[PDB]
């Protein structure tokens, strides 16, 4: 099966600033990745889909990119609001499977 | 307006079987893909499988043999359930919509806790 496999698995990072993650793929998943956050307590949201779409509503600072086993999502000069889990999940095939998340925390 | 609501039995003892209700209001059944994940409590999303608008299930090739997921088309509901529950099995059940490659509304989720 396809093991997605995410890093850094924790960040800590100011508001402001521009951070990348990555979701790397056992195999190949021909692009078929989405990216979710997920904040305290709340159900994921869908972020981005097909490795560079954006979903409706998400602010343009996010972006994705990615082929074959390597993806990832840039979120440019943080905002309190994208503190939280991101996840990233393909699409090739089934089943289907998650990365581990990386967990966006607020610098101190 | 699309919503998904899930509702299970809280907690309960290990080894029971158990079903969890996805009941789903704003589209049709037919029409949309449904999927089951959940989340260990502080742990990762974990992928348990889906049915199709046509009816075809599919199962995360782990979990498989202990996993069921039917549906009702009439009442709008997707069930998931789960023989022999097992104290690792306590987690946050998510039922979401799946449409062209993204689960695009997800349930708020609804917690089992398999304890004695």
């Amino acid at each position: 099966d396809i093991v997605l496999t995410q890093s850094p698995a924790s960040l800590s990072a100011s508001v402001g600033e521009t951070v990348t993650i990555t979701c790397r793929a056992s195999g190949n998943i021909h692009n078929y990745l989405a990216w979710y956050q997920q904040k305290q307590g709340k159900s994921p949201q869908l972020l981005v889909y097909y490795t560079t779409t954006l979903a409706d509503g998400v602010p343009s600072r996010f972006s994705g990119s990615g082929s074959g086993t390597q993806y990832s999502l840039k979120i440019n000069s943080l905002q309190p609001e994208d503190f939280g889990s991101y996840y990233c999940q393909h699409f090739w095939s089934t089943p289907r499977t998650f990365g581990g998340g990386t967990k966006l925390e607020i610098k101190r | 307006q699309v919503q998904l609501q899930e509702s299970g039995p809280g907690l309960v003892a290990p080894s029971q079987s158990l079903s969890i209700t996805c009941t789903v209001s704003g589209f049709s059944l037919t029409g949309y893909g449904v999927n089951w994940v959940r989340q260990p409590p502080g742990k990762g999303l974990e992928w348990l499988g889906m049915i199709w608008g046509d009816g075809n299930t599919d199962y995360n090739s782990a979990l498989k043999s202990r996993l069921s997921i039917s549906k009702d088309n009439s009442k709008s509901q997707v069930f998931l359930k789960m023989n022999s529950l097992h104290t690792d099995d306590t987690a946050r059940y998510y039922c979401a919509r799946e449409r062209d490659y993204r689960l695009d509304y997800w349930g708020q989720g609804t917690t089992l806790t398999v304890s004695s």
